Formats: C-alpha cells, structure tokens, sequence
C-alpha cells in the first residue's frame, strides 16, 4: 500500500483541486517550480502518497486534471502553482457541458474518456503498489458529474482490487448555477452509491452557512467557500499523509469507518472556522477544539448531527498538544452524548494526532464522521428532485441526449432506499 | 441473526427484482423486429 | 530436540526482534553471531543450540524465518542494529497487506505466498537432526497475523503432521486499538486455530499498558515500551527449554504440566518482580514475596480474577539467586493461607524450576536488571473472562452484521461466522465444566 493517483474534473472540481494541491503541496514543503526546501524530516517520510518522484530533486503532483471546457486549464497554468503539473496529465475537451450531465456522460465525455484512461494507466505502471483513486467533482455541474461518474466507473472495473474515493460537492439553492442540480446530484449519487467506498460530502449550501453566518461573508464568493473545502481536505488527509499507525491507507481507513456498503458517506468537520489572511488573537484550546468539531456550526454537509446518530468517527487532532487531554476530552464528548452515538460499535471513535498543524493555523480539529444523519441532505435533494420529476420538466435536457427515463426512476428509487436504510440503521438497539 | 437488518433485507432483495423488470424490457426490447424511430409507436400499435 | 519459531504480522514480528536479542543478551552471544565459550565453529549440540544453528563461522544463526505480508517492518528488522545475523531467506516480505482483515490473510493474499513461505521453512527444518515442533508469534487483531497465522497452522499440521506447536497471541486492547473489527479476527483466528495449536498463551495489551503505568511509570506506553516488557515475560516461560533447566524442557512437557485437556490450553502466566530501572531500588526483593506476587491481578497478564476461579495447573519457574527450601516455605504459605480453590481431578502440587544464572535485561532499557525472578504458568478457569470481554464486543456487531461484508467480498462465507461463533460458545462452556 503506497501511491495515491488523484484526478479532479469539471469547473468546480478543479477549481477546488488546485486549492488542495497548494494546500498540501505548502505543508509538506513544495515550491511552485517543485524543489523541496522544507526543515523537517517528518514531512518527507510518507510523501510519494500525492507526489511522483522526478529527476532534478523535483516532485509532480501524481494528478490528473480533466475537464472539457478549454479555458479552466488557462486558469490553472497561469495560476500559481501550475508550473508543476507535468504537462501530459493535462486532459481537457473543446466542446464544454452545460451544467448537463447526460452530456458528460454519454456524449462530449465519452469521446475524451479512453484518453483520460491512458494518462491514468501510465501513471498507474509507473506505480509500484497503487493504494486506490482519489476524485472531486462538482455534483450540480455537468463536466465533474457526469464524465465523473464515467470515469468512476470505468476506473473501478479497470481494477476493482484498488480503493476508490471522492470528494462530492453539492447543488445549492443558496448559490444555484442552475436549475437542474437536483437532476445531476441525483444520478450522480445513483453512481456514487455502488461505485465508491468512501464519499466525502461537501455541501455547497452549508458552506454558504459558515461563510455568511459564523464567518459573516455578506456575499461569498467561490474562492470564499474554496477556502473552507480546501480547509477540510487538507485535514481528512492528514492520516494518510504523515506517520500513523490509525488510518494508515485507504483501505484500513475505509474498513473502520464503512460498516455496511451502501452507507459511506461521511460529514466533515473543521475547527476553527477560519476566515482567509485572518489572525488568531487567542488560539483555542483542546476542550474549544473538540467542543467545536462536532458542533452542527462546523460541519460541511447541511445537516444536523443533534438528529442523527454516528456509526464512527475519525478524529485528527493536528498541532503538538497534550495527547492525555486529547483522549480525556474525546471520552468527554463520547459519553456526555452516548445517546447520539450507536453502542453496538464498541471503540469505534478513532483518534490520531499530527505534530505539523495546518498552514498559519496553531492547532486545528478535523473530524470524519459516518452519520446516519447525513440523510438530511439526501432528503433535500430527494424534494428538490421529486418536485421537477412529478410532471417530467426539463427531462428533454437529457432525453434528447439520449437517455432512458427509466434511469431517472432507478435513481429517486435508490435514492429514497438509500434514506430508507439510513433511518433503520438509525433505530438499531442492543437486544 | 437480528432484526432491523431484516427490514433492510426485504428492500435489498426488492432492489434487484426491479433491476430484473428492467433487465427484461432491454434483453426483450431486442429480440427479431425491434427497431426504426418508430420503435415506440410501433410497439403502442402492436400492443 | 531443535525447536524453530516463525513471525506473522506487525505485533508478531516486532516481539521476535525484541525476544531474541533477550536470548542473546542472556546466552552471551554477540550480534554478530559469535561467543566467548561456544564449542568451535558448530557444535550443535549444547542447551542453547535447541534454538540456534551454528556455521563454520561460528555465526550462531537463530532458528526462524519471518513473515509479513507489509515489508514495512521486517525491513525494521534487516535494518536494525542486527542486521548481520539472520540470512535474507528468513525474511519473507509481502506487498499488499492484509489491511486488518482475516479473510485477506487466509484466502485472498494468503494463498498467494504460503507457498514460498512452507519452502523457507524447509530449509532450515532440514538441518534439525531432530525436530521437537514449533513456536509461532502474531496478534489478534492484525489482519496479516489473524488470517495467515490460521493458513499456516492448517497448512502446518499437513507438512509435519504432529511433532508439537506453541502459540503466543496478543489480546486486543481498546488503548493502543487501531480497528473496529478487532474483535471478529480474533475470534475466527481462534475458531481456526484451536485444534492445530497444542498449547497457547495469551496477552491483553490493557494488562501490559496497566503494568507499564502502573509500575514503571510511562503515562504514554508507546509500542517498544509494552513489547520490551512482554519480552521479558516471554523470556521466562521459554528459558526452560534454551538452558539446561528442571521443568518444561520439552514442547509437549507443556501440554502435560499445564494441559489436561487439549481443549482448554490457555495458561494464564504471571511475572514478578517488575519493577523499573530507576524506582525505589531499595532492599531487594525475598523469593517469598515474588512468590506471592503471582497471585495479584496487578501482575497477570490477562485482566481476570482468578479469585472468582478455579484453578487447574499451577507451574512455577525461578531464576537468578534463590534457595529451594525458601520456595518450599513460600508454596506451603499459599497453599494454606489463600482461598486457591483446585478442581478435583488435578495435581494440586506445584511444580517448580530453577536456574542459576542471573536474569540479564536490555542494558539501558525501561526495566532492572533485577537479581530473582519468579513465572507462573497457571491454567485457571478465571481467564474465560477475556472470551467474554470479545464475544460482547462480537454480539453487539454480528447483531448488526456491519463490517462483515468486507470479509464476504474477499473470500469467506457468512456461514463460517455462525460456525466461529457456536465453536466460541462451546470453549466457553468447557470453561464452565471445568469448575462444578
Ligand atoms: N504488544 C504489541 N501489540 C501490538 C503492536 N502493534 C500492534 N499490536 C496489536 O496488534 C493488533 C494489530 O495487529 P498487527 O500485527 O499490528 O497487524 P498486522 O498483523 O501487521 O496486519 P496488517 O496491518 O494488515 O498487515 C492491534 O490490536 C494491536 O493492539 C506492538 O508493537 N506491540
Ligand atoms: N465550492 C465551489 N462550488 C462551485 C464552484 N463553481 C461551481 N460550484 C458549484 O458546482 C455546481 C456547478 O458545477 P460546475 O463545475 O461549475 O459545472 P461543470 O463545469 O460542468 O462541472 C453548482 O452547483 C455550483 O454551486 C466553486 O468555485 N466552488
Ligand atoms: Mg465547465
Ligand atoms: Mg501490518
């Protein structure tokens, strides 16, 4: 278990793929020519998980980026770190998508797709143990969906003995591209149910919360709500980015934290909610930093944790802090809300610790958590989609791309199971 | 050998007998005449 | 008479690194092979040559090969300050890991390597004039040392029938625990491992994290603190059979002095004195008192309370600096003042050992280089308390079938876990029998 092979497409996801990559890519110590400057050890112990190794004490971002408008590219070559990107994982089409899906799916994405599957083969023969793929998309746009799903699916059949993850982000009515979101959130998640094993799920609307509200952004711009996705990832990726025992790899991590197969959708969590260029006047505690991290004001998906119970729980607590106070603490929250916590998984919070802390940030709190309450989203879009879907609006958006209007009822029906499954795991006891 | 499974295992058994009503159809909407835009319309006036 | 040990997993193969630089640090053998008594350049047939294999060099190489399907950590072991002792072909390095699942390790990455893993043990169960049996090492949690530790004992009473094999586990604790399913490998690497294994002890890491806090004082036990001391305890329970010694000098002596049914083999073992390099280091201790110790909960390995328990045999080995006539007046003491309840049907005597060498520690390490020490190996009834504290942490689980579909996606029927769980039921209930 070693090499990550990363992929981000549509205009969202590689918007917010770039971000992440100058993220890590300034944690661990990289430069945008991609010379190593860093003074400590522990950043390069385990970092060809995100990076080839390149001749010239240089490092690649084992990525691939994708999209089929022309001009994202521009703004990632010309952006600040897009000098690194090794000029072949460049794939990219001319005809765009619409915020379609059906057209990223089936149509001006299916004639791009093999390309993409042999820039993704030759990075997977010069690996040597390919852990899995990591993916983030845009949900409601019609690129990272569709030709997402696409290449989710093809990916995984290529080799199914690999893990497969992605970073999904949600349709806003808050934000709204457009007007059939719900449609391509709906077939998206189609796929993403028996395609993936793990799905962290962004929710665009929520961070339209945390910027308007506990952030006080009275018009959030998109970087704004990238900013906080960037946050995030940075933080759930930090197991398998330094030294640790828990949640070494993927599939260790996906084996704790995905107790039945369907259900691996996660809310993340990030404390503190840190504005951009922002001081910290009074740098929390451990107690403000567990107290936060669960708290409903945090979290990235839009739903409440205060209605729904957590099968498990991954916390990563980064920053050099007492480990003693850490696990007093988490037993804390732990057991003051047993009534929110399923027992019939014993020992299923687990907690690793980082020594780097984020970028500018002290300490930080990244929580993962498997919710059977993350059905308050399903449920929203499962609304928002049914309402169109009753007198089959806008259906010749798709249809007249070729479409079956069976595939729409196999979704809504999969979708509404998948809620249905939530709530009775949710209802489990101990008889 | 418990319950609240068993409420999840009556849909997940009737999850794929609905992918059967519509594997039919497609094996079935093949099959000698089946075919020309008409398809649908021909299989109206058949029926 | 030559015994061979074999390493499974992360847990398994750490332990052997520590354990035999112990061996060697207490035979006086260098790490790079050599001896100052020795018996030119191969003898092969002292005490300690039950376990170590000489070479016209003189190269006193140790009989075992070690697995991991990760080569993260025998790499640690080709790597560390001993890298010039053991030979290439003991170490046998895997590439996808088991990732904490049973199933990864007997069927799916399991059967992809066991074969070259049988051909390295030939070569060195070759050159045993005669061969005793084995000792294997792993964990109960880990994926690698749950699934192809239970390949192998299947695949190890087939290639040699029945000489004899030891087990050596390591009880998951909820401290240093780093998975959720835990507890089903170690019950299925139970449920397939019972009948191959002739004798087993067991280890609760909780017991070693409460010894470690409690009396050496580290309030954060990393993993090289809890595994040098299981070291050292393991290091007492094997002197027997490196040194010319009275008692469990042969595999099978330990399925007579400890087993009287081959069903129930899981001795409970306790140590003293453990007592730390740099706390109270007042008057040393008498045997009375270390042979007193091993009756407090506090020293057991396993948290049980064999108060509320029968025992069946009861063992005693000393070393270092001691009188037998003291350890007689200590035995009729116990025998007299506690409430040791024996069952019937047993020897109610207490066989004891001794050896005359000062037991030696790592120089430098989180323990003393203590002058008496004392083992016991008692089989009691009370340690069906562990069982207890899996099968609750199974129940809840299979309850709700959860995390069991990643064991049917990589080669294992469903119906293997309601099998494991009646076969656990039953050892359970011997347990029961046992006492009325
Ligand atoms: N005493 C002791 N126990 C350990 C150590 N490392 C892991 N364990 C225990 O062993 C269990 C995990 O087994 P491991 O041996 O680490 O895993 P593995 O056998 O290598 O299997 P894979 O990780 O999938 O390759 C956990 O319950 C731990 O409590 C150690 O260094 N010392
Ligand atoms: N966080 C974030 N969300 C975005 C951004 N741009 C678009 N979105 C959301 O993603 C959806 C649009 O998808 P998009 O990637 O633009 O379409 P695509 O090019 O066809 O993949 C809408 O629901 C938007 O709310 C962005 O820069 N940041
Ligand atoms: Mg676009
Ligand atoms: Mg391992």
């Amino acid at each position: 278990m070693r090499e990550i092979v990363h992929i981000q497409a549509g205009q969202c996801g590689n918007q917010i793929g770039a971000k992440f990559w100058e993220v890590i890519s300034d944690e661990h110590g990289i430069d945008p020519t991609g010379s190593y400057h860093g003074d400590s050890d522990l950043q390069l112990e385990r970092i060809n998980v995100y990076y080839n190794e390149a001749t010239g004490n240089k490092y690649v971002p084992r990525a691939i980026l994708v999209d089929l408008e022309p001009g994202t590219m521009d703004s990632v070559r010309s952006g600040p770190f897009g000098q690194i990107f090794r000029p072949d994982n460049f794939v990219f089409g001319q005809s765009g998508a619409g915020n379609n899906w059906a057209k990223g799916h089936y149509t001006e994405g299916a004639e791009l797709v093999d390309s993409v599957l042999d820039v993704v083969r030759k990075e997977s023969e010069s690996c040597d143990c390919l852990q899995g793929f990591q993916l983030t998309h845009s949900l409601g746009g019609g690129t990272g969906s569709g030709m997402g799903t696409l290449l989710i699916s093809k990916i995984r059949e290529e080799y199914p003995d690999r893990i497969m993850n992605t970073f999904s982000v949600m349709p806003s009515p808050k934000v709204s591209d457009t007007v059939v979101e719900p449609y391509n959130a709906t077939l998206s998640v189609h796929q993403l149910v028996e395609n993936t094993d793990e799905t962290y799920c962004i929710d665009n609307e929520a961070l339209y919360d945390i910027c308007f509200r506990t952030l006080k952004l009275t018009t959030p711009t998109y970087g704004d709500l990238n900013h906080l996705v960037s946050a995030t990832m940075s933080g759930v990726t930090t197991c398998l980015r330094f030294p640790g025992q828990l949640n070494a790899d993927l599939r260790k991590l996906a084996v704790n934290m995905v107790p039945f197969p369907r259900l691996h959708f996660f809310m993340p969590g990030f404390a503190p909610l840190t504005s951009r260029g922002s001081q910290q006047y009074r740098a929390l505690t451990v107690p403000e930093l567990t107290q936060q991290m669960f708290d409903s004001k945090n979290m990235m998906a839009a739903c409440d944790p205060r209605h729904g119970r957590y099968l498990t729980v991954a916390a990563i607590f980064r920053g050099r802090m007492s480990m003693k106070e850490v696990d007093e603490q988490m037993l804390n929250v732990q057991n003051k809300n047993s009534s929110y916590f399923v027992e019939w998984i014993p020992n299923n919070v687990k907690t690793a610790v980082c020594d780097i802390p984020p970028r500018g940030l002290k300490m930080s709190a990244t929580f993962i958590g498997n919710s059977t309450a993350i059905q308050e989203l399903f449920k929203r879009i499962s609304e928002q989609f049914t309402a169109m879907f009753r007198r089959k609006a806008f259906l010749h958006w798709y249809t007249g791309e070729g479409m079956d209007e069976m595939e729409f009822t196999e979704a809504e029906s999969n979708m509404n199971d998948l809620v249905s499954e939530y709530q009775q795991y949710q209802d489990a006891t101990a008889d | 050998s418990n319950c609240v499974k068993e409420v999840e295992k009556l849909q997940e058994k009737r999850e794929k007998r609905r992918l059967q009503q519509q594997e039919l159809r497609e094996k079935r909407a093949q099959d000698v005449d089946a075919t020309n835009p008409n398809y649908e319309i021909m299989c109206m006036i058949r029926d | 008479r030559e015994c061979i040990s074999i390493h499974v997993g992360q847990a398994g193969v750490q332990i052997g690194n520590a354990c035999w630089e112990l061996y060697c640090l207490e035979h006086g053998i260098q790490p790079d092979g050599q001896m100052p008594s020795d018996k030119t350049i191969g003898g092969g047939d002292d005490s300690f040559n039950t376990f170590f294999s000489e070479t016209g060099a003189g190269k006193h190489v140790p009989r075992a090969v070690f697995v991991d399907l990760e080569p993260t950590v025998i790499d640690e072991v080709r790597t560390g300050t001993y890298r010039q002792l053991f030979h290439p072909e003991q170490l046998i390095t895997g590439k996808e890991d088991a990732a904490n699942n049973y199933a990864r390790g007997h069927y799916t990455i399991g059967k992809e390597i066991i074969d070259l893993v049988l051909d390295r043990i030939r070569k060195l169960a070759d050159q045993c004039t005669g061969l005793q049996g084995f000792l294997v090492f792993h964990s109960f949690g880990g994926g690698t040392g749950s699934g192809f530790t239970s390949l192998l004992m299947e695949r190890l009473s087939v290639d040699y029938g029945k000489k004899s094999k030891l087990e050596f586990s390591i009880y998951p604790a909820p401290q240093v625990s780093t998975a959720v399913v835990e507890p089903y490998n170690s019950i299925l690497t139970t449920h397939t491992t019972l009948e191959h294994s002739d004798c087993a002890f067991m280890v609760d890491n909780e017991a070693i994290y409460d010894i470690c806090r409690r009396n050496l004082d580290i309030e954060r036990p990393t993993y090289t603190n809890l595994n040098r001391l299981i070291s050292q305890i393991v290091s007492s329970i094997t002197a027997s059979l490196r040194f010319d010694g009275a008692l469990n000098v042969d595999l099978t002596e330990f399925q007579t002095n400890l087993v009287p049914y081959p069903r129930i083999h899981f001795p409970l073992a306790t140590y003293a004195p453990v007592i730390s390099a740099e706390k109270a280091y007042h008057e040393q201790l008498s045997v009375a008192e270390i042979t007193n110790a091993c009756f407090e909960p506090a020293n057991q390995m396993v948290k049980c309370d064999p108060r509320h328990g029968k025992y069946m045999a009861c063992c005693l080995l000393y070393r270092g600096d001691v009188v037998p006539k003291d350890v007689n007046a200590a035995i009729a003491t116990i025998k007299t003042k506690r409430s040791i309840q024996f069952v019937d049907w047993c020897p109610t005597g207490f066989k004891v050992g001794i050896n005359y060498q000062p037991p030696t520690v790592v120089p430098g390490g989180d323990l003393a280089k203590v002058q008496r020490a004392v083992c016991m190996l008692s089989n009691t009834t009370a340690i069906a308390e562990a069982w207890a504290r899996l099968d609750h942490k199974f129940d809840l689980m299979y309850a709700k079938r959860a995390f069991v579909h990643w064991y049917v996606g990589e080669g294992m029927e469903e119906g293997e876990f309601s099998e494991a769980r009646e076969d656990m039921a039953a050892l359970e209930k011997d347990y029961e029998e046992v006492g009325v």
